[PDB]
């Protein structure tokens, strides 16, 4: 059992979703998300006559304001019985210390913990901006469908009508489809991040390959983001006007591993779409009596006396991240 | 056990500096967890400085051609000035503004005992509440590392920049680490100014040539750590197992071949025999209430019991082990345990006064070895400032200038703890013999008594005249 | 055990020099890991030099024809000059610029105790802060090896170049090794200049003729090393096994022939019997909870237990072993343990004062044997420099020139630690007897008291006149 | 016979395999490798309901946990009878010293020793990520095949069907094959390191040569790695999206020398693939009684008294480095 302050990572490397589209964090002192409580977009046009001023403007009463945040509280043991991750030859005598082994093993345990919540949050993000629906579900828990409201024109499919696979691999240009799906996106699209084989049949067209610019032509901080997360986001290059990226991230589930992304999917939208990170109550007596009922995360190291007389690291959170405008992204399944 | 603590075979400086951080860190651990270090530093304080540390200025009048009377009057002036400057009641003589001269000497001697070195810096205070704009800020030993924690180098060695000949030019002071999240930045600090000004007073005892750091404590205290641990654990086990008791149930039963055949038949297909016997024994323990005392006998159906046969049962010997080792390390580390934890066992008269006089002379040794450096350095800086400010007047017939003969002019001695009392009869027969044979001078008499001859004579004049006036007997 | 430490059968010099590095390295190991060496060197310091080491110049006035009064006044001048030159407060008398005369003597005596030799070098400092341009830099014993670490040769022997007759001409000083990556280069250094100038003061005690190095420590301390190890380990084992306890489970079962037949049938084809019995015993331990205390009894199905029958159980004897051996090596190495770790066991009055006076006289022996060499050498160099600078004036009637009679002119004695105190009554009855019978002179009285007759008389004059003036009683 | 501490090299220059893919060192106090003991990838998804928490999570019991580490303990003599490597004119008088000759010759001997174990470890690495099989073998020792489990689609061959040699040297683009082999690699490939003639027929296609960027366009620390090991890794340049490297390292065997790499081979995978460096027991009485039973390497200098009355330098190790995901790399033999 070590203090709360032993929670230093400086490792925030989420794959460009919770850090770039979903910056809009709202931890609450209350259980649910109350979209009426969030101001979101403000009623933002009307003025008043040059004699007096008008009424009082409020948070404009969101129609649906009741969903259950994913209160996730996992834990692990940091029992000093293992040989640990030994960074090359930094004096294993301190590993021989139970104190250093226990502290850096709580380091390792907790980092596994937040990357676990981060990967489940990224699955929530990919569900969110791929269908507008999120499955708040788990065993011994009712499945609540949390819908931002993704429209039908945001779910139009490439296989409908003519498929890119069922097209000329040399002369056909899918740019026409690119603006066709981008027009009904309530904004400009500046990233065309694909799943791998989706980008494969996208680039199979020649027009794509002599239309794209392999050069840097550094447009924004997206190159810096790729250099940071050189793991699963791949900056293919410029398609001229728009940036071409491929995400091949993978989640390692209970017995097997598989990619986050489905077979062939796309979301057309902006890099500055508004993403909410509403956070529920944290059900920990420590959190309430020290005021961490409204926060992002909560770690603790703590000893059980009695039957499971041991010591554990416990991580608690409650995210219900969504997208403010589901119509911002057009979600297309590809050929 | 030699595994968790390892000596290399090399010169002491190169055998300590590589493991400087670990040894010092475990030294911090033991001086924080253990009372012995606190008692030792407290007794060192009370034997070396005690109540106060008194300055006495004796410029080399004979060598400089200065008259002894002029030297004595000039010393009177400087002593009055120094006492009034040191007695500042607002703790204002330090840059931290929270330590007087007493705690200057206290922290300096404590850190020169722990790490073997002390670091004073003569800085120019701007607070005009006093005539003297010089304060002395003490510098942590964690600050002295190579610029940006780099390992030892050719001439940059553990934070000190020296030449090939070893001459300590300057130091790389890392930035403070309190609060625990400040970064360290290394700043240049010369040891002394070219004109002899003592800027960075670095006083340490080098055991050999080229050594840069002082002596440790933990590297001889790990054995108390692990002896206290082992005695602690062995007393715990002895206490918990003097009356540990196994409460099981056996029965006659046990018809050898029949029991084995029944067990085998149960294993194969006749578990109903075991179920019936378990039911009968459960009914047995629920119709008996098999209870020994205030507690229930733990449920044991017949045929199984613990065999708590023990190990050897000789006396642990820890008694004479611990007396021998406490003895051992007591006049190892130096201060005897018959007062570091105060035994009164079979100690006698010659015992007492021999031990006391040798230990006190040895503390006089440590005092004159590790206090006079700081005293003279601080006195030199203060006297230089006083000469700058023309507070006290140098002799007109100065054979050498102040800057040239700072050592000759600033020659000084210092008085530590007060008047020793051990026996009474001892000190008084010594005093009567010295005062009858004249074998004691002003200076060494005042050293022995912790007083001043001038003031004792003036106050004896006052005594005699008040007794004469009031009618008493001089 | 004689395997890890091996004496050859030969003259001591040729039995030590081949294994010089190993013995000295393990000596470093024990003096670093062990407190006894620190306590011994500290007590040697405080008995030999103590507070200070006082010079007294006595030129052979009777033999040289010099008047005693002129010799005494010239000695007054040289003593004032030497004290003012030695009292330098900036540590500036060394080339390393970090040791005064006190630590000159300290490091010299410490290294002449450890390795048996000390190496001083009279170099010409250029720092003009003092009148005397001569400093004395001490030279490490690691430096003295044959040029480029070659083995001993005909006349180049362990770093010293001598003749067939053995006369020490000069030395090969290897380059310093701090930081731990400087290469060594060997440089020529003569022992002394032809004119009698003491350039390389090489003071060592040779046990026999032709010996070049001094005495060791480890080659008589390996046995403390391995006794402390064995007592440490045996106390650890005793503590850990006073209450080691085996918690197994046995049962009746064990139908001899039936059990053997069942085991054989299981080995051949009937392992189902063993599986069924293991299942029954697992259900047994999970329906009993077989638990002894706060902890679970380690899982033992019936028929297997540890046999922790012990070895002999007599007292270890280590008590009287260790007292006898501590006794033994205590007045082996020389300083008694009843203060090297301070026992007060059954020690009596004659015990105390006999032990104290013999040990103190023996320290007087060591002082006069291994301090006066360095004192006289340094005094000769300083006096030669003073004569060069015309600081003090030689007698005009010099029967021999300074360069010719440096020994006669530079004849000197030195005073070590201060006034011995052991009993009080002892010293005072000695003092009264000496002062009544006149059996004590100025020189030996001042030797006994650590004072000066001239200053005691001048201060008694001051005492009497101040008592008369202020009204006190002379 | 010189002390243990006389083992200072500061020379770790392994060819980008044990330092970049196989950082994951696991020295043990036990003989074999116990993959069940290594946590490896942690079961890393499930949370618990917002009422209580669930069961205890363990190291998820690796199916196969028994292989024999390559306990390699060679030695040499440092007999002061040779003239040694004389660095230009640094005072050969110290070489004339038996002390300096012996110490820098133990330096030379031991450095030969760890570079020997490093080169055999690199052969183990090239076997590992080229077929997923490693031959734990030696005379007077049974050959154990240690298999990570490389799949068949990770062993698909270029000569099957149409060969690049049997293609148009001008118009054919092998990029199609590049993504064809990269798709079934369980991740993104960002280095296309070839053996020399493999890269030769790769670049023989024009499309390759006007698709590749010779420029620096410094992507990562791989340029720094090449600058460090300018010996046998050759940074050809950018192929646009992906880095092009060629390894031409060579091992000098008992009587002859030959390249590590086979004739024409490729492994497609990430630069951050997980590589285990499990290490077995060190069978040296010194190592056990000072606790170096669980470490990387162990040197010693030591004298034999009697028949071989001499003095030797002895080096002991026990590596069994493997790859956590054999499916991470697709191994292809080329045309």
């Amino acid at each position: 059992a070590q203090l709360l302050a032993a929670n230093e990572q400086k490792f925030k490397f989420d794959p460009l979703f919770l850090r770039l589209f979903f910056r809009e964090s709202y931890p609450f002192t209350t259980e649910k998300v109350y979209l009426s409580q969030i101001p979101g977009l403000v009623n933002m046009a009307l003025y008043v006559s040059p004699i007096v001023s008008g009424e009082v403007i409020r948070s404009r009463g969101g129609s649906t304001s009741e969903f259950t945040p994913g209160y996730v509280k996992p834990k692990h043991e940091v029992n000093p019985q293992m040989t640990l991750r030994r960074l090359p030859d930094e004096d294993p005598q301190n590993l021989a210390d139970p104190a250093y082994r226990r502290r850096r093993i709580i380091m390792q345990n907790m980092r596994d913990e937040e990357l676990a919540i981060a990967q489940v949050e990224e699955m929530q993000a990919v569900s969110a901006v791929l269908k507008g629906k999120y499955t708040m579900t788990g065993e011994a828990f009712d499945p609540v469908e949390v819908d931002m409201g993704r429209s039908e024109e945001n779910n139009i499919t490439q296989s409908g009508g003519t498929e890119w696979s069922k097209r000329d691999k040399s002369t056909y240009d899918p740019t026409d489809d690119i603006e066709a799906y981008a027009l009904n996106a309530s904004g400009v699209v500046n990233i065309i991040v694909f799943d791998p084989k989706g980008w494969a049949l996208f680039r199979s067209f020649k027009a794509v390959k002599e239309k794209l610019d392999t050069r840097r032509g550094s447009n924004s901080e997206l190159e810096t983001a790729v250099k940071d997360l050189g793991k699963a986001v791949s900056y293919k290059g410029m398609y001229g006007d728009v940036a071409i990226v491929v995400y091949s991230g993978q989640y390692v589930e209970n017995g097997v591993k598989k990619n986050f992304l489905p077979d062939n999917t796309m979301v057309l939208g902006n890099t500055q779409a508004r993403g909410l990170r509403t956070y529920g109550c944290i059900q920990d007596a420590d959190a309430q009596r020290e005021g961490i009922n409204a926060s992002a995360r909560y770690p603790k190291n703590w000893v059980t006396t009695g039957d499971p007389a041991r010591e554990f690291t416990m991580i608690q959170s409650a995210p219900l991240m969504l997208l403010a405008d589901p119509d911002e992204f057009v979600s297309v399944q590809l050929a | 056990q030699l595994r968790s603590w390892n000596p290399p075979s090399e010169s002491v400086d190169a055998a300590l500096l590589p493991n400087f951080t670990r040894g010092n860190a475990r030294a911090d651990d033991l001086v924080r967890n253990n009372g012995y270090a606190a008692n030792a530093i407290q007794l060192h304080q009370d034997h070396i400085v005690g109540s106060f540390f008194r300055l006495s200025h004796r410029p080399s009048w004979r060598y400089l051609g200065i008259g002894e009377e002029e030297a004595r009057a000039f010393s009177r002036e400087v002593e009055a000035a120094w006492k009034e400057f040191a007695e500042d009641d607002c703790c204002c003589i330090d840059v931290e503004r929270k330590r007087t001269f007493t705690m200057m000497i206290r922290e300096g001697v404590a850190m020169h005992a722990f790490n073997g070195e002390l670091f004073v810096q003569a800085t120019w205070d701007t607070s005009s509440s006093r005539l003297f704009r010089t304060q002395f800020r003490m510098v942590s030993p964690k600050r002295i590392s190579n610029p940006n924690n780099t390992g030892d180098s050719r001439n940059c060695r553990a934070g000190v920049q020296i030449n090939d000949s070893g001459a300590a030019l300057g130091y790389y002071v890392s930035e403070d680490g309190y609060p625990g999240w400040m970064p360290q930045k290394w700043t240049w600090i010369p040891r002394e100014l070219p004109g002899g000004r003592a800027s960075f007073i670095h006083v340490f005892e080098p055991v050999e040539d080229g050594q840069t750091r002082g002596a440790n404590v933990f590297y001889s205290v790990m054995e108390q750590m692990k002896m206290l641990d082992t005695l602690q654990n062995t007393q715990l086990q002895s206490a918990i197992v003097k009356a540990m008791y196994a409460a099981t149930i056996e029965s006659e039963l046990d018809t050898q071949s029949a029991m084995d055949f029944i067990l085998g038949a149960n294993s194969q297909e006749q578990r109903e025999r075991l179920t019936g016997w378990i039911g009968e024994i459960a009914a047995y323990y629920a119709a008996a209430p098999v209870r020994l005392g205030g507690a229930k006998v733990p449920h044991l159906m017949p045929g199984d019991s613990l065999n708590l046969q023990t190990a050897q049962d000789t006396d642990n010997g820890y008694s004479v082990f611990e007396q021998s080792l406490l003895r051992y390390i007591a006049a190892g580390l130096g201060v005897s345990y018959e007062q570091l934890s105060r035994n009164y066992a079979q100690m006698s008269y010659s015992t007492a006064r021999a031990s006391a006089n040798e230990s006190w002379a040895y503390f006089m040794g440590r005092r004159k070895f590790v206090a006079s450096r700081q005293a003279s350095q601080m006195f030199l800086c203060w006297l230089e400032e006083a000469i700058v400010r023309r507070v006290v007047t140098l002799p007109s017939k100065a054979r050498f200038s102040f800057q040239e003969a700072r050592s000759a002019w600033g020659n000084c001695d210092w008085i530590g703890s007060g008047r020793m009392a051990i026996d009474g009869l001892k000190e008084v027969q010594e005093a009567v013999m010295l005062i009858e044979a004249g074998l004691s001078t002003y200076e060494k008499e005042c050293a022995k008594r912790g007083d001043d001859y001038q003031e004792i004579f003036a106050q004896q004049v006052r005594e005699t005249m008040e007794r004469r006036a009031a009618g008493l007997k001089p």
